[PDB]
């Protein structure tokens, strides 16, 4: 006689891992995340996120962390914005963490939900519609600090190289540096010189992110440059990702989570398209371009499968790809990248994946 | 075969198969709570040509998980005989009642 | 220049308005109903019911009532069952009636959300699993008691010549019909005899309801009735929907809100399939069949465009059919319907449909 | 051209619409609601993401408002993603992946709407 039971750990090593974070636009209060082994593309579970949810992995593998809005009766009444925290392995509801009423509701850019290197402070995007960043001390479960500092700016970028930093772009052209006490209230911050100009050559605030170095791409298809290697962040570019040829065709770079790199080799991935121009800028990659950061030249192109976002895996030199429906699986161990799978319907809108974390 | 609305054992099922939902036949994806109650279908095996017992347990407490969907009714009737009905939520007295997906137990002949 | 502004009420009359119970199977905590204009297609706005809601529109045509689940954070929490008071014109929720957490939860068939002839009273059915019958009081927007009487029965057919009496199906394959008070309790009530054999010849639940007769169809094409023009409930049947022709292709009923009945020619509509077994009571419809039922023939058959659910309005002789995402509007008003509209892409997953009622007293 | 009721429905209803250069979700206009009215029960936003559009008509640019329509679950219509001098979050009031329902008493989102505020 066979007996139904719960209580089961997902299946798959958490080294196989991917998290497709589903924001099903069409019926928003029921996003969710969804679990893929990335290997054979098994679905292996999912954590339900509410209303536009937003997700990331602790960098220490063993949880899942959320942010989401309730309300008590969905359309009305009270509202409660939340960090829960799940238990990576069983895929169950641990902890509830209150948020003041303004988390960022918006489309899931990494930069919105992030964390410290140190992965003992939650950083997140609040806007009401005036812009801050919030901190959560996972330890404690407790909203620490409310970095009114970073009004004006827009996303979080972490430092790899320091323990409880991150910076964030703002109105200026320039990047805001935060550093966080032990307590997860700021100790420190300074503000580069301008990086781009606002005006006439924006960037899109996804970084290509370096273990002491950030690259952004523009609209018009530079590139500018962020060393974090000091205290003090140096700024540098532009340099075109397009020779001449790529200008007579108005190749741009288009998407969300739009860039990538492979920290080992310096290579950089950028969705790419064709007959650029105002308004262009989300559209779908023709191609995905690699970049050579060092020499600051392409060295390879291949076909973008209408990708939008993508994410990077270092130590197993993966690249995953998402054209908010499909994922499609990359080995990028060589210049050229080689498809391995794709995983069809593995989402309704997801314009985010992410790997769970290895490297500790 | 398992994954497919016409495998022999989900005869009755009206929901989507645990067993594409990372679970299995008879196990509730990771997070998702088994119903203690559920409806039962009889269906043939076509192996041996005897009928079973199959007990239609929900997994509970987590949204719609979307995938292999079926809608089967061999030996199904409306609710006035309660558990033979599949047009109902087995979950309806979880702790949680947000339907997730469906299993297919076998009870016996 | 331009000043946005909300306060809005419905920009067609109440008289061209339908509700589309979109139950969002895929996401069902996002379920929500539909409102279209029968008469040219177009979207007029909706409601939003959560988990698995139901609905109807109260009978003087002024409120829309919900049914729903809440939890506190969706899939944890407390348990909130309810009945929602909407007004119709404006599309704005009012009331919140608070019920015990045992409100059905299933598909959208009328007889699980209804209310008594005199409007007074909204009836729903319970499950927990444990089967009663939930009385509400709309005046006082209380939930009254549980019919227990009605255990091991399913589903509330209102009797429309009396202001607060219904029946339900029970296991025994005869029908209680319960009798409130003024005050939404158990006054009186009844058992028929046996009107089905439940192991040989079940019948679907959806009455084609008349004034004060009622008609159900069987997973074999039989029909059955229940007559309460008296005080105790007199039942009859089987006669066949089938002739020799039907019988030899196995032409069987299917679906889900599957019959209607034109009270007035006493017409009967039932969607029909070929070549039924056991397994095809919920096929979508092959055919629609138009029985009448006082002969006891059929008078028409036309193509079912694979319609699983059914309504029909008395008042300007129509038939509405839907086959989970499309609405057919049929003219009814001779014994062959005919085809006025399709609205393509009304619901992801419904399977009720119902007119605003107009007059009806 | 600047009065979208006196204009042809199936033309305010797409997505080229002139004045929906920058619209990022569900156009109101389908949701049982008019360019400039909320449907029924869904109540506007105080702030908006800001577009400049186009008319074709008569030659001139103009200030668009997306305001949405909000406290009402996703209307599921019309949907549109035009991104015409839209910009990243550090321009706030010129982007359009943010939900701008966020300070409403409800922030779930219905529609969005496009209205005309001047040159």
């Amino acid at each position: 006689r066979e007996v139904l039971t719960g209580g089961h750990s997902v299946s798959a090593p958490q080294e196989n891992r991917i998290y497709v974070m589903d924001s099903v636009f069409m019926h928003l209060t029921e996003s969710r995340v969804h679990v893929y082994d990335y290997t054979n593309g098994k679905f292996l579970g999912m954590v339900p996120t509410a209303f536009n949810g937003h997700v990331q992995v602790s960098n220490d593998g063993k949880k899942i962390y959320t942010m989401t809005t309730y309300h008590e009766r969905i359309t009305r009444g009270k509202r409660s914005d939340v960090v829960e925290v799940w238990d990576a392995d069983k895929l169950t509801f641990e902890k509830e963490i209150s948020l003041p009423p303004k988390r960022v509701q918006g489309l899931n850019y990494d930069g919105l939900f992030r964390q410290t290197t140190d992965g003992k402070f939650i950083v997140l995007q609040n806007a009401s519609p005036a812009t801050s960043i919030g901190i959560v001390d996972v330890a404690k479960g407790d909203y620490v600090e409310d970095v009114t500092a970073a009004a004006g700016c827009w996303s979080v970028i972490p430092q790899p190289n320091r323990p409880r930093s991150f910076m964030t772009i703002c109105g200026d052209g320039g990047l805001l540096t935060i550093n966080l006490g032990e307590d997860g209230k700021v100790a420190s911050q300074s503000r580069s010189k301008q990086m781009f100009s606002v005006k006439d050559d924006p960037i899109f605030i996804a970084p290509a992110l370096d273990k002491d170095k950030a690259h952004f791409v523009s609209y018009y298809g530079n590139v500018y440059s962020a060393d974090f290697s000091g205290d003090e962040v140096k700024v540098d570019g532009p340099w075109s990702l397009l020779n001449d040829e790529d200008k007579a065709k108005n190749w741009v770079p288009g998407g969300y989570n739009l860039v990538g790199l492979h920290r080992a080799s310096g290579r950089m991935y950028v969705f790419m398209h064709p007959d650029g121009k105002e308004g262009t800028h989300k559209f779908p990659a023709a191609e995905i371009w690699v970049m050579d950061t060092k020499t600051k030249q392409r060295v390879a192109r291949i076909p973008g499968r209408d990708a939008l976002s993508m994410t990077i895996d270092q130590q197993r030199n993966l690249m995953l790809t998402l054209d908010g429906g499909n994922v499609n699986v990359y080995d990028i161990s060589q210049p050229e990248p080689k498809l391995l799978r794709t995983i069809e319907g593995a989402a309704e809108a997801s314009l985010q994946v992410q790997f769970h974390p290895v490297g500790g | 075969e398992v994954n497919s609305c016409d495998y022999w054992r989900h005869c009755a099922v009206d929901g989507f198969l645990c067993s594409c939902c990372g679970g299995t036949t008879t196990t509730c994806p990771p997070g998702s709570t088994p119903s203690p109650i559920s409806w039962i279908g009889t269906c043939h095996n076509p192996h041996d040509g005897k009928d079973y017992l199959i007990s239609y347990h929900d997994c509970c407490g987590k949204t719609a998980c979307g995938r292999c969907q079926c809608n089967t009714q061999t030996r199904e009737r409306p609710g006035y005989e309660f558990f033979l009905h599949n047009d109902v939520n087995w979950c309806m007295a979880n702790e949680n009642s947000t339907f997730h997906c469906t299993t297919s137990v076998l009870v016996g002949l």
